[PDB]
């Protein structure tokens, strides 16, 4: 029963790691949600063609004092905003922007020294299953690029400090965790042989089938 | 023997074994056609020579120029169709070889240049077989499909291709193959000018070999028949 | 209010827990399920289908389709070996990249059986005989046809039957012996031998080939998942 | 006391939750409800009423009441077009600021039908005939009256009936075709054609006008709310 | 069921943002509760004439150390007071005033580093429904100004630091969130076309009906 | 939400407690028990067997 689909895929994996400082006026994080980021979880999810799962994310945020000038740098506790843009929503560009303050981008606000901020996303897609492989062009668009399938779009995530600060600069890292839940899988698939070259496509270089030996006997 | 659909008739053996998809028969759920679409569209024959490598047909595009099915697509884009594929080669008892006949859903393929992505005239030829090559397509080309046979064009190992619904053609003992594929897609009715949801591959594992004097080719004949089709008009 | 008392291990993130979670998008009304064919309920259904084993690696056939074919001819030597491969797991054996060996590298302890179907892809007029000998763990590789006959064997008639099935076991752990050391003696072998020559009519080619498949005979028993070594 | 254990995601403010809250003013005894007429239970009741479509935008009638009227006269040319507008959603079409198009810009995916009532606001003595032709997605705009007749059409007699109803579908997503490109061919058209001229008695004016309404025929199906683009 | 009245209006929206420093002797926040502050929530609430809803507010308070003089500025945790004046109550003017200490202005006191301080206001009005639009003059007053309707008065909010401080000045921001609850709506209304000019009234400049096109055919 | 009130002695580690604990490896399916002979249920069974007393210590 350790070879079930749930016990094979319901795990956790650090999928992103980004830093953002509070004073540089271009410091805020950004991650487009996909599965093709880490090469060890991508290979387990590409054994099936159609998948359907809930999602569950947990963020592990730290901080570090950057070297200020002088005269008793003291600081209160910090608070972070972790915004979730749904598929087809507005997108920030600066750290001070309208698109943070909107009403259908459900943020979470979280202060230091507490439990980490877990939030759960349901299965959001217009279709009936996510498709790991799509042979065809970009549907519902005027110009199409091969094998994109804009219907398995899951969202984006944006993070920033909500504390203004003047005395000491503070940079902060984040480690987004990732966990499928209630997984259903259809149409199995052979396991990938060659190395993963890029992220958006299945391009490869051809390699031999297996490891050589000196004779057949 | 002597099965007939519309105005077309083929003949198969009665003691044949047909493999049916993933265990399910194609069935209806929209305008339902059965008037000039349920007939056997015989594609032209390819010749299995000695130094052959393989062939592939993208499935709802090979029938896009064949008849009123090729005109039902132009006036009705959305639809959901099953299939039924007969492949039979006719070689004598003095030839030898072995073919693998798979049907690969969502066979996304790789490019020769790593950055780019392949074009439409290299993925699918309408009612014409595109063929693998036993060599490596070099990276100097711009948009060409990486057609090395042992990686099956998809970056995956060609021995493991038997997880898809398949059938072996062994010229010592067998002659034909029959595949019944249901409708496999995420959305219940998809576009059809931008989505090739099946791919029929024929790959020779053990090559053709014959003595001197025999016919130095063996022709393979593919017959596709859209069963349980519909559209949205 | 009500009195509670927080135990140790309270404000911690254990990355293998199962707790509830607040949903980030309620009131959404997700799209209901659809009957898509071919549902995988378990990873022991990818294992039961059979794939072709690259028995003929041989240092320059691996980037080809010649790695899958075992060459068979009709020579002038009475009794010889066709092929032979060990069963020592993990150490670069031929069942490693197959459709079974890609699942069992996601685990650490597994134990079960194996089907090994063969197929003679030669002409319909050629006739011969083959020995299919399995050496159990502890017994060495056989060196003659005669002592290969005395072990476990299935003698395969080509003209009567075009496919033979030989079911062996395969275990993750190899019980060594303390004194006698060799790289794989306590693993097994599936070596195969020329019983007779290949007798063929006129105007028929003599050099044939053999394909070899592998599967899982009964159900396996895997435990303690890990990550595969087939990555950078 | 009782032992508890705080999970991750505990002291956080998720801006789309549903928890209880302490009331800032208890003991107040708020004023009870009153039967006020016209209670909206759903936003699909603002959609089912019908509003007038500004078919006649034309770059200087938009700041006027001339944007709503389609001009109709009696000319000397046999067969011509009265109006025509596409159905490609969002891209500045005429059904955008109407009472239906202001609701469906608060959503991202919607799919349903449309009623399109017309009304001839001309004299009671004038008589004529009109073609109301709907081109399905994929078929182009018709160019003659004859090939507009061969599609889907409802031929509208002015003297017998002062209002015609033409029910079409309208979908948020437009299925393009790969090779043939044009700004709106896979959307639809609701173009209309002069079947006969307008024959009128003496001392009656010939130049009439037409109003055009839009509604929702059956119930829609909206999903994934967002914010409207009709703001600064 | 995503077109219901509750699922259209029960959302959250940052409606105010103000700062207050603890030492300047005129630093304390102030917000009169209305709906006409943000132009994207005002347009959704003006599709109906009469509304009746509970309210639910949540405050996201931070801090920032201002540059003091010297010699080891250290500070304990801070505490804030968030007072709620009902409609027809006393109103502070200075930060040290009697009107903070009164008994029918229910405050909340909250220290840093905890969960944010949510409080919920019921439907408080003398009438039976809030009115988004009122044609007429100010009832129950000697002089009347057009379209005011003093019966949909919801209150005011005031915030300040309850910690005296001498070493380091601390300024603090606040983001008042806003969420209708159990919404009932009556008498629908056409959606607003022209730009919102001011807050107290429905004055406008006339604009065209829709976007132009080059011909009618 | 629900109102609670944390008593004194709450975030402490008393090294002789008995509380539940989150399992670090779920979904494992451990190996079941086997009848191994000679099960000790109590330390008063090591005592009831008899051993030989060194009565004759005597320094060498």
């Amino acid at each position: 029963s350790e070879s079930s689909i749930e016990n094979f895929l319901c795990r956790s994996a650090c999928v992103y790691y980004a830093t953002y400082t509070n004073n540089s006026k271009k410091g805020f994080a950004e991650w487009v949600i996909n599965t093709r980021q880490v090469a060890q979880l991508r290979r387990k999810l590409e054994l099936f063609t159609y998948l359907r799962f809930d999602l569950e994310l947990t963020f592990v945020i730290t901080s570090a004092q950057q070297p200020s000038t002088a005269s008793s740098v003291d600081a209160p506790v910090q608070t972070h905003q972790i915004m979730y843009v749904p598929p087809g929503g507005p997108v920030p560009t600066k750290v001070k922007d309208y698109a943070w303050q909107t009403s259908t981008n459900p943020s979470v606000f979280w202060t230091e020294g507490n439990a980490p901020p877990r939030m759960s996303i349901p299965f959001i897609s217009i279709g009936n299953a996510y498709s790991c492989f799509y042979d065809g062009w970009t549907q519902f668009s005027r110009n199409g690029v091969y094998g994109i399938n804009t219907l398995n779009n899951m969202g984006t995530l944006y993070m920033r400090h909500v504390n203004e600060a003047g005395q000491g600069p503070i940079k902060s890292t984040v480690r987004i965790y990732f966990k499928p839940k209630h997984v259903k899988a259809w149409v199995p698939r052979p396991p990938r042989l060659c190395q993963y070259e890029k992220q958006k496509n299945v391009n490869f270089s051809p390699i031999g089938v297996t490891t050589s030996r000196t004779d057949i006997i | 023997r002597s099965i007939t659909l519309g105005n077309s008739t083929i003949t198969t053996q009665e003691c044949a074994n047909v493999v049916v998809g993933y265990g399910v028969w194609p069935e209806y759920l929209p305008t339902q056609p059965d008037v000039a679409t349920c007939r056997f569209y015989t594609l032209e024959s390819v010749q299995w020579m000695k130094n052959s490598a393989g062939w592939w047909w993208k499935l709802p595009d090979a029938l896009s120029q064949m008849g009123l099915f090729g005109q039902n697509m132009q006036y009705h884009y959305l639809g959901r169709t099953g299939y039924t594929i007969h492949v039979q080669c006719n070689a004598s008892k003095f030839h030898q070889g072995c073919l693998l006949v798979v049907c690969v859903p969502e066979a996304e393929m790789g490019c020769s240049n790593l950055n780019n992505t392949p074009e439409f005239s290299e993925l699918s030829g309408g009612d014409s077989a595109r063929m693998f090559t036993d060599t490596q397509v070099g990276e100097s080309n711009a948009k060409k499909v990486q057609t090395a046979v042992w990686n099956a064009g998809m970056g995956v190992g060609v021995g493991n291709l038997t997880i898809f619904p398949h059938q072996w053609i062994n010229l010592r003992t067998n002659n034909s193959a029959t595949l019944v594929m249901p409708y496999i897609n995420s959305v219940p009715m998809d576009n059809m000018f931008r989505h090739n949801n099946l791919t029929l591959m024929i790959i020779p594992f053990v090559p053709l070999n014959y003595s001197e004097g025999s016919s130095p080719y063996v022709p393979i004949t593919v017959t596709i028949a859209p069963m349980c089709a519909e559209y949205n008009g | 209010g009500l009195p509670v008392m927080t135990t140790p291990g309270s404000t911690q993130f254990l990355t293998s827990d199962d707790f509830q979670s607040p949903s980030a998008m309620p009131q959404f009304d997700v799209t209901p399920e659809m009957q898509i064919p071919g549902r995988v309920n378990n990873l022991m259904e990818i294992a039961e289908v059979d794939s072709v084993v690259p028995v003929n690696n041989t240092e320059d056939n691996v980037s080809s389709l010649k790695a899958y074919q075992i060459p068979v001819q009709s020579n002038s030597d009475n009794g010889k070996q066709v092929f032979g491969f060990p069963l020592q797991p993990g150490a670069n054996n031929v069942l490693n990249r197959t459709l079974l060996g890609e699942i069992l590298n996601y685990y650490t302890h597994w134990s079960g059986s194996i089907k090994l179907t063969f197929m003679f892809c030669g002409s319909a007029m050629a006739t011969g005989k083959f020995l299919l000998a399995y050496s159990p763990p502890g017994a060495g590789v056989p060196k003659n046809r005669k002592d290969a006959m005395l072990g476990t064997h299935v003698i395969w008639d080509v003209g009567l039957q075009s496919s033979c099935v030989l079911c062996v076991p395969w275990i993750s752990q190899t019980h060594y012996r303390y004194v006698v050391e060799d790289e794989y003696t306590a693993a097994g072998y599936v070596t195969c031998w020329y019983q007779t020559n290949i007798v063929v009519p006129a105007d028929v080619q003599s050099s044939c080939d053999i394909l070899c498949f592998v599967s899982a005979c009964n159900d396996f028993s895997v435990r303690m998942l890990k990550d595969t070594p087939f990555i950078r």
